[PDB]
RNA sequence: ACGGACCAAGGAGUCUAGCAAAUGUGCAAGUGUAUAUGAUUCUUUAAACAUUUUACGCAUAAUUAAUG
RNA sequence: UUUUAAUUUAUUCAUUGGAAUUUUUCAUGUCGAGUCGUGUUCUUUGAGAUUGGAGCACUAAUACGUGUGAUACAUUUCACA
RNA sequence: GAUGUUAGGAGGGCAAAUCCGCCGAAUUUAAGCAUAUAAUUAAGCGGAAGAAAAGAAAAUAACUAUGAUUCCUUUAGUAACGGCGAGUGAACAAGGACCAGCUCAAACGGUUAAUCCUUCGUUUGGUGCAAACCUUUCGACGGAAUUGUCGUU
């Protein structure tokens, strides 16, 4: 029988954290990589588009 | 261990008064209510047996004595301090 | 002043006037009913030394109490057990007298009042002789009282029964603090629960 | 048992399953706490819902060089700063009857938290602009101008907080000053031999004054 | 991570890998530690070699607080300050450092390694060991006891 | 030798604790921010984010019944 | 709609008590008894020459006392309560 | 003490997840089994609240000392208990949540119980359409109480 006392959660090193969210703004700042993720980016001039 | 009221303690983390250098820093109604009680009760059985054993007054009498107080009352200290009292009693009635 | 002398009085137990008294009302308790009402109490001093006061709603019973262990509750000795488990003779139990004694005037004979202590009274061979005092939660003179009153209100009902009164704080182990009580502090049953609760948190 | 494990040694033996208890509400009981702690010091109107503890030294010989809260100042701690402790506790300070200051470094730094608060304490009147100038070692009430120029700036609650130590575990001095003629371990282990026999004394000492 | 476990790989093979002459029973040697010294004992023995019998004598309530003591080696001393005061200090031989341990959360300085040459080094600590002291007196330091 | 007349649907190495090994990952003589706190976060969000210059665990030193 | 903060304003006249601290003296007071404690028995505890509880027997001292300081004692210091 | 269909009141039963007392197993584990374990558990009896119980030290410590209770992290599967086998197993310090202290007894007050309750009346005003509710202190009566209420600390 299915019990609450599943483990739920997961405890995440706190810098394994950091370098993941590090690593994921890196990603979305070139090109081909936010392509291959599946967004229609082939019209705007540079994909570290930032606004005023 | 021991430590030293005056003296301040010695910088050092073992030996006698050990540790840090701080600066230290430092019947008239009883014995009316007692002569009232003991007049309308007297004593307990056993106080009258410590009593002529006292009386007695030989050293094996107060041995006995001292035996019988520490066995009715327990403890050594409680049977001790009753004897004493009884001998005080006895010799101020014997004055 | 009075007072102080009868407690120096009632210190000896064993003086002739205190061994005459003794024995004489313990002889007339005898012979009364186990649970009686008294009309004052028969030990001033000490009654007033605990909770008792002179007010309106405040009563004393008289109570008798058989001497002794019980006995398993056991038809014969034919406990079906280990033989860890087989005695019936010398089984003491966790309630002293003095809370049984107030356990019996306190369950229904007077159900509308609230048990406050009770003290000693007398002895015998057979029998444990016991005063409870009693307070009535409903009449004005004690629910007026800015003192006393704490007793009005219905979480006191029953401290007889539910280990509340002083006895009752003796046999609970509450009565000792620090290294010599340490599991007995919040309820023993309540920390040994506590003691093996086992906690685990979301995420690990 | 098998292979090479350690001995095995879980206390699982009775019935654990009705003692297991998983909190799910961790962060939702602390947005509760956070709120009820919100609600009581919008509450009060501007009085902050600390209570000033005094600095206190943690026992033992393991946290000897720590310091931390403790709870209530003593009576002399109270008398230095100048005020009762009925009246202390009247503007959020704690007080304990049972510590007692064995140094006199505690005594001052302590008196000295207290003469801050103090100082930082601006009291309002109890009878809305009838200000009287206070009973007990309570400060004279403020005045309307300065109650409310005061009620619109930052409350200072630093103070409640433990304070800081300076770390001086680094520190520089000449070389002509270093005594070469010290025997640390010599000293240690001569203390410890004599320890007993300076108890004695001690006892001794004891014995004599007590006639 | 349970389409991960060994169980699946073995859906449609009867036994389940527990074999098909021993099987797989309920405790068939018992239950926790329970043939330590009878049947278990090879394991006991050859695993865990001194675990039968007690040796020494009992301390009734411990109280570690009374003997924790955390420990550093004199090869660390210097290592404790940052470099550029490191640097100073060898420079300048006029002045060295004395380095309270203790606020770094030391009580005994225990004498293992090497320290520098002809630089020397003043030590506060509750306890030293007696070749940390003749180290640290050697280097041309000083020991001093606090508490 | 035992089970199986037939068909459908259900039907059995899982969950938790604790230990170790293996491998991947982060940091490294340090590592893990525990409980808890704060924050114009509050559908999601019971998650994400954060931690005024010695909490604690494990590791950093062993050995002895033990004073050490 | 509930309450609850800040913000509005209080002014005369009067005698009736009470409280905190600070000056100068008297007087070192009271402080929980079949209770504590001890022995024994049973149970309970990690508590071990007994952790608590209970039954029975004995049964205290008076703050200079008596309880704790995890090994049973005697003489005794100290700390805490 | 009785007795009262005297006046005014209370208890009883249900419900239980959490809570407080009592009573109290065996299956089980020990590869057998008896101490031990299961377990101070299940079953049984009784008693309360929106929480309960605990709680303002006859407490820790041994330090530069802490300061009611409860709970969380940890101490710690540690000190310790145990056919020292299987198994069992706390406390202090440390970091946090919360934070609150009090009164009887005893003392003192007799140029005066200074206290309390019952019943009957009076008004000081207020919110309610109403029903009803909150405030009001002048009493009078009858009692309780010196076998001790109240004030002071």
């Amino acid at each position: 029988p299915t019990k609450i006392w599943r483990r739920w959660g997961r405890k995440v090193n706190l810098k394994e954290k950091r370098y993941a969210v590090c690593s994921s703004i890196a990603a979305s700042g070139v090109t081909s990589l936010v392509l291959a993720r599946g967004h229609r980016i082939s019209h705007l001039k540079e994909v570290p588009l930032v606004v005023s | 261990g021991r430590k030293s009221t005056i003296k301040p303690a010695t910088g050092i983390a073992v030996g006698f008064n050990s540790g840090h250098v701080v600066t230290k820093r430092n019947s008239k109604r009883k014995e009316l209510i007692k002569d009232v009680v003991r007049e309308i009760t007297g004593f307990s059985p056993y106080e009258k047996r410590i009593i002529e054993l006292i009386k007695i007054g030989t050293s094996a009498s107060t041995k006995r004595s001292l035996k019988y107080a520490k066995k009715k009352l327990g403890t050594h200290k409680r049977g001790k301090a009753k004897r004493e009292e009884i001998q005080k009693v006895v010799i101020l009635q014997r004055r | 002043g009075a007072y102080k002398y009868i407690q120096e009085i009632w210190k000896k137990k064993q003086s002739d006037a205190m061994h005459f008294l003794l024995r004489v009302r313990t002889w007339e308790y005898r012979q009364l009913p186990v649970v009686h009402r008294v009309s004052k109490p028969s030990r001033p001093d000490k009654a007033r030394r605990l909770g008792y006061k002179a007010i309106q709603g405040f009563v004393i019973y008289r109570v008798r109490v058989r001497r002794g262990d019980r006995k398993k509750r056991v038809k014969k000795g034919i406990v079906h057990g280990k033989p860890k488990h087989q005695g019936v003779h010398k089984q003491k139990s966790t309630r002293n007298l003095k809370s049984v004694a107030e356990g019996k005037v306190g369950k229904s004979i007077c159900g509308n009042l609230r048990v406050l202590n009770s003290y000693w009274v007398g002895q015998d061979a057979v029998y444990k002789y016991y005063e409870v005092i009693l307070v009535d939660p409903n009449h004005n003179a004690v629910r007026n009282n800015p003192k006393i009153n704490w007793i009005c209100n219905p979480v006191h009902k029953h401290r007889e029964l539910r280990g509340l009164t002083s006895a009752g704080k003796k046999y609970r182990g509450l009565r000792v603090k620090g290294h010599l009580s340490a599991k007995s502090r919040p309820s023993i049953r309540a920390n040994w629960k506590r003691r093996q609760l086992i906690k685990l948190r979301k995420c690990r | 048992v098998a292979h090479n494990n350690v001995l095995p040694n879980v206390h699982l033996h009775k019935w654990w399953q009705r003692h297991v208890r998983v909190n799910f509400s961790k962060n939702i009981k602390k947005k509760k706490r956070r709120l009820l702690r919100e609600k009581r010091r919008k509450a009060n109107g501007g009085t902050p819902i600390e209570k000033l503890h005094p600095i206190v030294h943690c026992p033992t010989q393991r946290y000897n060089f720590r310091t931390r809260l403790g709870k209530g100042f003593t009576f002399e701690e109270l008398k230095g700063a100048g005020l009762t402790p009925r009246a202390a506790q009247t503007i959020g300070i704690c007080y304990d009857k049972r510590r007692k200051n064995r140094s006199e470094e505690s005594l001052t730094k302590n008196v000295e938290r207290l003469l801050k608060y103090k100082n930082s304490l601006v009291m309002i009147p109890l009878k809305k602009n009838k200000a009287k100038k206070g009973i007990g070692g309570i400060p004279a009430d403020a005045d309307k101008n300065t109650i409310k120029e005061f009620r619109n700036k930052k409350p200072l609650l630093s103070i409640f907080k433990k304070e800081k130590n300076t770390k001086p575990f680094y520190e520089t001095i000449e070389v002509s000053k270093i005594d070469k003629e010290f025997l640390a371990y010599k000293t240690l282990r001569r203390a410890k031999l004599a320890e007993r026999r300076k108890n004695r004394r001690q006892q001794k000492k004891d014995i004599k004054f007590k006639s | 991570a349970t389409r991960f476990k060994k169980n699946r790989k073995k859906r449609g093979h009867v036994s389940a890998g527990h074999g098909r002459v021993g099987k797989h029973r309920k405790h068939p040697g018992g239950r926790g530690k329970a043939g330590g010294l009878h049947h278990m004992r090879i394991n006991f023995d050859k695993y865990h070699p001194g675990y039968f019998g007690k040796v020494g004598m009992r301390h009734l309530n411990l109280l570690k607080n009374r003997t924790y003591c955390p420990t550093i080696n004199v090869d660390k001393l210097w290592g404790l300050l940052p470099e550029e005061k490191k640097k100073e200090f060898s420079e300048n031989k006029d002045i060295a450092p004395v380095i309270d341990v203790t606020r770094k959360g030391y009580f005994k300085v225990l004498g293992n390694g090497k320290l520098k040459h002809n630089q020397p080094i003043v030590v506060k600590a509750r306890y030293f060991s007696s070749v940390a002291e003749k180290k640290i007196k050697a280097v041309g330091g000083q020991c001093i006891l606090v508490a």
